[PDB]
């Protein structure tokens, strides 16, 4: 074994963010101790992971993440439509303006706005229940479900919140991710097919 | 006392109701300002930039009711009767007429002001008199000019914090139009607005301490004589306005260095990674476009371990 | 330009709407700020209380209107801060504020206008750079002067409000104690026409001083005498309800004593009043009419 | 013939002020030189009158006025019930703590208000149309309610103010209005007593 | 000052209720007799006396008195209407007919009515009411014209449905040119 | 710095498999004997590998080694319900009991659920009827995956019929007296 890999299973930081990182979560610039620790003993870290069947990796905007592969030993799970779309939005707000008032602070209502704002409330409700017309109970369900898959992505290193309570919160770099399909500029179907042989995804 | 006040305010039905047009005629009256004759041509050039006579009187007298508009009655005037505006009348007209005072040469000009006032009154507090010295040369310098020239550099921050709230939203619709093209812009509503709250500040503090020192000698001489518990009253309270302003104004500071500090992180994060703008776009498209094609992220998930019990 | 200004409003919706729960609130919240979010919501707890969803309702209408200004700020309780805007001061203000009006006051206000209108007339003259122009003559009057002439303006804005209270004050009086009331209502009446007067007397006072070293600067003066015109306009338009409001008073002075001449030493007991209306209803019971001369016109011809 | 007497018909003022007079006006302390010929020459001019079968009255409340006899040369009207109502309010408004705000001054509006307050609303209607809450009808008692205000600004009870009939003054005169009330008694009686003096009469 | 006969008139036991008729337009004929002598005995005094109240006590050629309004007057002023000024004009054409001197003075609301149809244009005269029902009112009409005339001393009824003319009607008589027949004159008025 | 015999483990190819598997809460015991062995070779600084994550690798009296999670464990945790461990219980009493030495080892669903209705009442079992019946031996048929993936047990052939019981499931042994009957005492922490 290396000398620098050692070195690196050897720091104080390295069992609890590995045990982060084989429950999926993605890792910022937000955790300087930690994405630090990733930057310094990359090479070999890879490498280390390689061994489990699953691939480290750092996304062009800097994170890290592990990308279980075909024969992992690590086992993988995916994330629901909802909070795809939970997701891409948060990359959104990522993105907008809206939050240079904000100073980075949105909120469970903002998230929930933007969302029925940029998708189908229909179809979004056709997850909550499969069939269901304006209903009022059906679009609790839809919040507390939105706000469910919001503590998941919490849970994934995507979002921090803020305070003791659940109600306001930021957002990570990590977010992007929701937002390989299109990140190179392509025929989405394309990079679809793409991603899912390389281990990003997966079809529903 | 403190539910009480609530208790005198439903008692007199006290209601300020000036949707977009009572307001506007408000304006206007205030855009000329007379008499009860031109209050009401008045009253037509706005009910006409939207019955005339009835809602006029209407609102003329809603308008006494809430004690937006003294009035006297003289018959020598046309419609019989004469019209002035109330304080509250002036303050809100103000508000969206009068122009920004952002001078530091305003500020320099008050504090000068305030500066001899409160000297005087301190000279004259410590050399001791009758009631009427005081009243006179003490007290009256406090409560008629410097108590009030407090509350005008109290307003100058007020206002230089709706200043503030503009700059932010330039900002926001600055990046939201030209993108990676608005940041030279952007990089000078920031630097130059931290300058100014940078100025108005040094001001503050460098007379500062002066002005609070006489407000103690003033204080300091109230304390041989018993009969006093006006001008005691008076300079604490004095006191505390300055502090409170002092406070408030290295504070509104420390905030728009946080916003100021998160803006180039935007700019660095946000920006500087997709700088067409494309990938936000497409990021839309692929938002109300998903459910034609879905596809979920995957992500190491390990099985967690059992433990007993 | 005049009608323009309209069109400007209603393109923003600027709209004050402030039934007496919003009102009743912002005056909590000027009372706490002589802050924070939760701080907002506390207030709106013993307002509401005083009769939460409600509560944000409440504060975003707040901001909407430009009541109040809003930072984001993290250490804060709630992620943040709340403070009145100049507008929500001034409304706040009118009504918590004790605006008590003193002779000495508007006196006080005076000095401090003389002085700062000549030492801008004497460096008015004396030439200079456009500093010693700027500085020394332009600033004075632009931030000093004109000031303190709209804190002048106020002053007499707000014995306007004394003087309709001393007309409240009289009525209900009059309409409770009758006869009584007299001498009492007598008392408010010349005690106001006296402290018009003494406003009046200072005003004039210092009236063609002010106007007089106003003029040394209009000869000696283009931004510049624009200002010395409206300056000597607002001095004018002052002194002038100044006046006017002494000749309006004795309009009520005289009439209030032709009300109690008239409509009290003629029925004491306010009994005729009573029956008077009594009759006004029960009058169908049984009606009368009144007489009068009724000469025939003098016919004439075409 | 009396000096004093002819002393008046002399005077300036007279005889506008007769035709005035003979006309119904009640003549108040508002007119200051007329009120102060009537009272100069009262006594006289009371003569005068009564050469036509008319008396010179003051009511006690200072007001001058013709009243016809049973015989007057001069001859004589009587108000309707409305201009009754509408005059009785006008005293009530003379006398009410509604006037002190107004600085002597009131608004058509206004007395109408009152009006429709003390009034039964329901025959004060009917007095426009014999049977009738119609919103035309509503009207009409406010355009007569109107004359019946003019008339009684003939008659010198009221003063228009200004160009126009929407702002007026109220005159001590109006007190006529309360007789039948104004020594307390039975209303009965006192109507009695004022068909026979023949200040007013029987609707 | 006023003059002793002034004075003396005033106190004159007619002259009550003759400034109340004076006043209201009456002409004063022969046949009042006691005003009638009572006036012209006073003419220069109350002539001033109400030219005081700005009227003109005036007597007409044919010798009858009344009160005419000047522009300023301060006596309350009315006019007649057309209709009145109609049939007084008529009354006149009656007064001078023939027909007079043999109906001994007297004529009838009718005649009055027909001499009107008959010397005026009936177009005018129903179209100022509004058919036979606009006649009968103008037929009550005239009727009413008649009586402000009676008031005025143009006629006396002699029961209104018969009645004299006076002399003071010669006011509605037209402009006569010096011994031209006064008939036609006045038919040309009428037109 | 990092022992020569540690970084010699973690290089093994058997580690990262059973890394995983023992941070699951799998117990190896003899029946993997490539893990096993492997285990044994490196107890001594394993052991002190795990404890880097707060959790301590342990190895029974009956020599089966585990991961027990400590209070402040650094892995993510989990718990078997009130079942997994009744059934847990169960295949220990199996494992005791001569009817394993007859079989030769196997069982079969059946007579697990059958045991599990005798030495436990029947009340609660249920309270966790014909459709409540066959709940409970679905629930009960997962409780043995859950213990499978555990190394309680293996599955014998193409299915889940028939199975094998570990020695590992002595963790859910009750407390021997040192001489006694395993039986008894285990039984009554069945009750």
């Amino acid at each position: 074994m290396p000398v620098k890999l050692a070195q690196a299973l050897a720091n104080p930081l390295f069992p609890a963010l590995d045990s982060a990182l084989r429950s999926g979560r993605h890792i910022g610039l937000d955790e300087l101790d930690n994405h630090a620790f990733l930057m310094d003993f990359q090479e070999y870290l890879e490498e280390f992971y390689a061994r489990y069947n699953v691939e480290l990796i750092r996304a062009p905007e800097g994170f890290f993440y592990l990308r279980p592969r075909s024969t992992t030993l690590i086992p993988r799970s995916v994330l629901s439509e909802l909070d795809m779309m939970v997701g891409k939005i948060l990359c959104y707000l990522y993105l907008s303006p809206e939050r240079l008032a904000n100073e980075g602070i949105f909120t469970q209502q903002e998230l929930y706005d933007e969302l029925l704002t940029l998708a189908d409330e229909a179809k979004l409700l056709k997850l909550v229940n499969n069939r269901s017309t304006g209903s009022d109970v059906d679009r609790q369900k839809l919040q507390e479900k939105v706000r469910s898959s919001l503590n998941r992505l919490r849970r994934l290193g995507m979002v921090w919140f803020m305070g003791h309570d659940s109600s306001k919160f930021r957002i990570t770099e990590s977010v992007f991710r929701f937002g390989a399909d299109v990140r190179a500029g392509d025929d989405p179907r394309e990079a679809q097919r793409r991603l899912i042989r390389d281990g990003e995804a997966m079809p529903i | 006392t403190v539910p009480e006040l609530v208790a005198w305010a439903r008692k007199n039905d006290f209601s300020i109701s000036l949707p977009v047009d009572r307001l506007s005629f408000l304006l206007a009256v205030a855009t000329l300002n007379m008499s009860e004759g031109e209050l009401v041509d008045a009253f037509r050039h706005v009910s006409d930039a939207f019955t005339i006579g009835v809602r006029a009187n209407n609102a003329i007298n809603d308008m006494v009711r809430q004690r937006l508009l003294n009035r006297f009655t003289s018959e020598q005037a046309e419609g019989n009767a004469i019209y002035r505006l109330t304080p509250l009348g002036i303050g809100i007209t103000d508000y969206y007429i009068r122009q920004r005072e952002f001078s530091t040469l305003r500020l320099s000009m008050q504090l000068s002001i305030v500066a001899g006032e409160l000297k005087r009154a301190a000279d004259a507090a410590e050399e001791g008199g009758d009631e009427f010295h005081w009243h006179r040369n003490v007290y009256a310098p406090l409560k008629y000019s410097v108590a009030e020239i407090f509350d005008s550099i109290d307003l100058t921050q007020r206002l230089m914090d709706e200043q503030q709230q503009q700059v932010k939203d330039d900002i926001a619709q600055l990046l939201n139009k030209d993108w990676r093209a608005a940041i030279s812009s952007c990089e000078l509503l920031l630097s130059e607005t931290s300058g100014t709250l940078r100025e108005l500040q040094d001001t503050l503090e460098a007379a500062g301490d002066k002005l609070q020192a006489n407000l103690l000698r003033i204080q300091d001489a109230t304390m041989t004589h018993d009969d006093l518990h006006f001008v005691d009253r008076l300079v604490f309270d004095l006191q505390s306005k300055l502090d409170r302003i002092i406070s408030w104004g290295q504070q509104s500071i420390d905030l728009w260095i946080g916003y100021d500090r998160h803006v180039h992180k935007f700019i660095r994060t946000a920006i500087d990674m997709d700088k067409n703008r494309v990938f936000a776009q497409r990021l839309r498209q692929s938002v109300q476009t998903y459910f034609d094609e879905p596809w979920a992220l995957t992500y190491a998930n390990a099985d967690r371990l059992l433990d007993m019990r």
